[PDB]
């Protein structure tokens, strides 16, 4: 499995929405319990800035995996290696730099 | 004997069609006003019915 | 304002009043369905009597 | 707009089904 | 009209009212289980709601669709109750899907609720004010890890019933064994395969003429012998 | 038999109207078969209730 | 049950909406009544910033509870201990500090 | 919200139609 | 989105009802 | 009936939507007539600024009534006492002050 | 019928949309025709500001008409008297003056 | 096939979203696979400004192709000739220059 070696920019947004089972009719008694083992999987909203020449390498790396294959990446948030998948990314070309925006989703497999 | 069998809350009762007196009166202030603005909606029977 | 003959005991404010003229004829009805609703209201259907 | 739209559409679908059956019952329809 | 008490009607009339509480009771005595009490909310003190002495337990349960109409089909209300912790599964594996038991529903205004519930007590407590209605569980439409949904029905439903109900058969008896009509009460005699026995546990009539002759009860035979000669 | 036919004829000649409305929080008293009176101001054209 | 220790940055939004049963009659008259026996429950919305090293502790604390377990916390609004549960949360990772944004519902359980 | 809403409403309508027919078939309904 | 959505859903419900009745009419259905 | 003795801040918004019955098909002849007697009931959007200590009293006053009970209040707009109900209110706690937002609805009963 | 006397601030928005019957054929050909015999009706959107003491008079004037009666008014746009009805209106109560915002639809009745 | 000659101003947005077939199992396990044999296709969004006299040439060029024919063009992003088609476009006419906005979808045909 290939690894992601590029460096992210300030402002990463880590969104966590745990999966839970809750039952509550109206305002009555409420019961909650977890849905599974790996309930909490975070999605990292990263931002990358690379020159004009090095945009092709990053674009090729993200394209060859597609939305299916998963690569290793070590988030700066917690410094523990995880397996993520990039399903969508948008590039804003400038005169001397290219800015990338993507969402990496943690996966178990 | 022209009675409609309706299940009351607790027992099965038979409602017959004989003259009876009133129970309660509902004016325009007792009933709910829909967003349409019409508290009561009347409909009639058909010609061939 | 009206001036009734006698005032029944404990007629609180905001209580329903009806005027029963001798000329007008009563409009009776007969319930056939009462559908309990989640909002706490009841939908009542009637047929002429 | 959430499950409430689904429930309202279900109620309207049931009403339409009753109306269609009563329409088809009379002369010329499928059930006649 | 239901004979509702006067204080309940006075409460219904007022512009500003107290909370309306529905108190569910599921009765499984006829099937063979115990009666279970549930309610949707806790009281003000964070304890089970106490009505009379029952002390209904807090549990997420909702029943919707109740109606009073005799023109068309039967009513068939719906009741939804949650089993995140697996209670409904435990009742359904054991008491055969909770089919046949009774469900009783009471509507009591919070004004008349017992004085134990409120921290400051209730001076208007009156245990006689309630509106009761009885239904019978019909089916378990769904059972999952999140919730479980039953469909109730009226106790007097006419779906599988045919009126005359008694068939004239040539070789088979329609009575129930040792019942009122068969009128047999004596020692165990034979099995359901017309094999001699004496144990009372495995004594069953085969509903055949030999099975009846084992009892010397030919007089009360349900069927009418030698019809098939005429029907032919 | 004649009264059985006459009942249909008379009930379909005389009673030809139905009404539908919603009554809130005090419908506990009603069950099917009750006879109620409707005082609609718009129908009569004169104020009869309040 | 464990207690929430970290402090909340100014700007906390306390939103409370009671549940009532309303019937609207003809001429402006109406019926109003509370829906349930219990009092209403508030939804405190908080924002807090912690250093980069301490972000892992708070993230792990919110992660272990999932979205089904409740923890004690004394809101500055009224200064009385209550039971709150955090169904979802997010964080924005700057250079020196991490800023968490979460909505603490109140549950009587 | 595009044709997908129309397709979903059509599916819900068909489900409601089956449910209504099965409800009507039992005792007291139109089909009985 | 206003009453227009309700009217459109009602029309689609009626179409679904006709389609379902015609589907159940053929061999193996409820009406067969 | 309790009274509301607190003072509102500039910008109070009074929205009135009279209830009327109108029938008009396409661009045809149109007919209009009032729906009832108390057709026009205004909803007042108020904002209150009170210190940290006094926030508890206002919050208790609004919570005790709930969304059902109605209190007396004399608006600064027309200076005539009316009966209102507050069905929702939100607090924004700051370092030294608390800011309240609420909607008061006139009621006949 | 009574006449609207008060004056309007700059910024009046006059929106007029006719109603037509269009059929679009195959290759860009089409059929266009007016829907009704009578001419279209504009929808003047006005805003005006009055002192605190004079706000009650204008509010009472708009109140007595409800949303069903029409009053004469001469818009500055064309200076010809017309018949308008105000279905809804709002006001923002400042310290010294009250600012009304309303939409006067034109009716031929 | 005709080739696109005019140049694109900075700020070009390149959006690429692959197509995948995802199934989510119980405990966070899943199945991922590409939907189709071919690689994904990007959708460049461009903005270009040309003088008033040259605006007619570009407008006629884009009008000739309609929305069904494709023209060759070499994006500055990667510098490899591709086949693009413009389904819709817009232009804002100033005093001296006209500014166009369009989205060039990539088609393999
Ligand atoms: S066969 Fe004879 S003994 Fe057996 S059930 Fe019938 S009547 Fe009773």
């Amino acid at each position: 499995m290939k690894t992601f070696r590029w460096k992210v920019k300030p402002g990463m947004d880590v969104a966590s929405v745990p999966s839970v089972r809750k039952v509550r009719f109206g305002d009555g008694y409420s019961q909650r319990a977890p849905a599974g083992l790996n309930a909490n999987l975070k999605t990292y909203s990263v931002t990358l800035s690379v020159p004009r020449e090095e945009a092709t390498v990053l674009e090729s790396f993200l394209e060859e995996h597609g939305g299916w294959k998963s690569f290793l990446w070590t988030p700066p948030y917690e410094w523990r290696q995880i397996k993520v998948t990039c399903a969508k990314w948008s590039s804003r070309v400038s005169m001397l730099r290219v800015e990338f925006s993507a969402e990496f989703e943690q996966v178990v497999n | 004997m022209r009675c409609m069998p309706v299940w009351n809350g607790q027992t099965l009762t038979f409602v017959q069609d004989r003259p009876s007196d009133k129970t309660w009166t509902y004016n325009r202030s007792n009933v709910v006003m829909p967003d349409d603005g019409a508290p009561f909606r009347y409909s009639f029977s058909a010609l061939k019915d | 304002k009206v001036k009734v003959s006698r005032v029944p005991d404990g007629v609180a404010e905001y209580s329903v009043w009806e005027l029963k003229l001798p000329t007008l004829r009563q409009r009776l009805f007969r319930c056939v369905s009462i559908r309990e609703n989640d909002d706490g209201t009841y939908a009542i259907t009637a047929v002429q009597h | 707009i959430g499950p409430a739209a689904l429930k309202a559409v279900y109620d309207m679908a049931r009403k339409g089904a009753r109306d269609e059956i009563q329409t088809q019952m009379r002369d010329g329809g499928l059930f006649s | 009209m239901q004979d509702i008490r006067q204080e309940t009607l006075n409460e219904c009339t007022r512009a500003e009212q107290s909370a309306s509480v529905v108190l569910w009771e599921i009765d499984l005595t006829e099937v063979g289980g115990e009666r279970y009490f549930f309610c949707n909310e806790q009281n003000e003190k964070g304890e089970p709601v106490t009505w009379q002495g029952r002390q209904y337990q807090p549990y997420p349960i909702q029943g919707s669709g109740f109606e009073l109409n005799g023109k068309g089909t039967s009513t068939r209300p719906t009741l939804t109750v949650s089993n995140l912790y697996g209670m409904v599964t435990g009742m359904a594996e054991d008491m055969q899907s909770l089919v046949g038991g009774t469900v009783v529903r009471r509507k009591v205004y919070a004004r008349f609720l017992d004085a134990v519930n409120f921290v400051n007590g209730n001076s208007y407590a009156d245990p006689e004010q309630e509106v009761i209605s009885r239904w019978r569980i019909e089916q378990c439409s769904e059972l999952s890890a999140v919730s479980a949904s039953f469909v109730l029905s009226t106790p007097t439903e006419t779906d599988g019933a045919v009126f005359p109900g008694r068939i004239m058969l040539a070789n088979t008896c329609t009575w129930t064994y040792r019942g009122d009509e068969c009128g047999y009460s004596g020692p165990a005699v034979a099995d359901e395969y017309d094999q001699p026995t004496s144990d009372i546990t495995k004594d069953k009539c085969s509903k055949c003429l030999s099975g009846c002759k084992f009892r010397n009860n030919v007089g009360n035979f349900g069927g009418f012998l030698s019809i098939n000669k005429l029907s032919q | 038999a004649h009264r059985a036919g006459l009942w249909l004829i008379k009930t379909e000649l005389l009673e030809t109207q139905t009404v539908d409305f919603s009554v809130g929080a005090e419908g506990l008293r009603h069950v099917p078969g009750d006879v109620i009176e409707i005082c609609d101001d718009d129908y009569a054209g004169i104020s009869t209730g309040g």
